[PDB]
């Protein structure tokens, strides 16, 4: 997360933080039910085995033990069939979760599920969400910050994410664009896979997943999202 | 390498 501010898991108590067996962060996640964990597909594309993959809920540092905090077992790793690449399509994976007790996620103060979108129902652009996650502070950071961190980006049209100047018809109406007016922040390295946030009728809403974008809080270079709203068939089926 | 959509991937 360029610029923003830091936070706690409490703030996003759907967050989940997952790591890959030498343990290093890999992207990060939503918990929209007890058992599933959703993200993005191409945090695992290049590898698929789920025996590598540790996924915590209630976790507020990148490399400490935040209490209260529950470690999970990838039980399945389901990536998206129809995916292809930066220009990233069908980004979105869904991870169910079981503890080595076996058993899922146990909700609490820092451990709560996000409310999935209505098909295609979205903010109206120019609307205000949020986006957590554990990426770069600066786009030449070498390391991702230690304390969790959250920022507000407002959505952008497809019409005026479409422009050449922008990213052209790399984006489609399966994506969400979304950045700052004045390019100050955004989402970097290492935030993918995360939750963005929208407030919908009265209720905090998954509408985007962080997928890809070119470099990070550049001028119209919006950060790119997997738009939610339009997978619902997609992941009531692999969720029953 | 350094953008969103190549986190944990081989080539990087």
């Amino acid at each position: 997360i360029i610029g923003g501010e830091f936070t706690t898991i409490e703030n996003q108590p759907w967050f989940a933080a997952i790591y890959r067996r030498s343990v290093t962060y890999v992207c990060g996640g939503s918990l929209i039910s007890p058992c599933w964990v959703i993200s993005a597909t191409h945090c695992f594309i290049d590898y698929p085995k789920k025996e590598d993959y540790i996924v915590y809920l209630g976790r507020s540092r990148l490399n400490s033990n935040t209490q209260g905090e529950m470690k999970f077992e990838v039980e399945n790793l389901i990536l998206h069939k129809d995916y292809s690449a930066l220009a990233h399509h069908n980004d979105i994976a869904l991870l169910k979760i079981r503890s080595k007790e076996g058993r899922c996620a146990q909700p609490s103060r820092t451990i709560q599920t996000i409310a999935l979108p209505s098909m295609y129902n979205d903010p109206q652009f120019g609307t205000s969400c949020e986006i957590t996650g554990f990426g770069k502070e600066q786009s030449t950071d070498y390391l991702y910050p230690e304390q969790l961190k959250m920022t507000v980006v407002k959505l952008i049209s497809h019409r005026e994410c479409q422009q050449p100047h922008y990213y052209g018809s790399e984006v489609t109406t399966k994506m969400l664009c979304a950045a700052d007016p004045q390019w100050k922040t955004d989402s970097c390295q290492g935030d993918s896979g995360g939750p963005l946030v929208c407030s919908l009728q009265g209720r905090m809403t998954l509408t985007g997943i962080v997928s890809w974008g070119r470099g990070c809080a550049l001028k119209d270079k919006p950060g790119v999202y997997t738009r939610v709203s339009h997978f619902l068939p997609w992941i009531r089926s692999h969720t029953k | 390498c350094s953008w969103r959509g190549l986190e944990n991937h081989r080539m990087c």
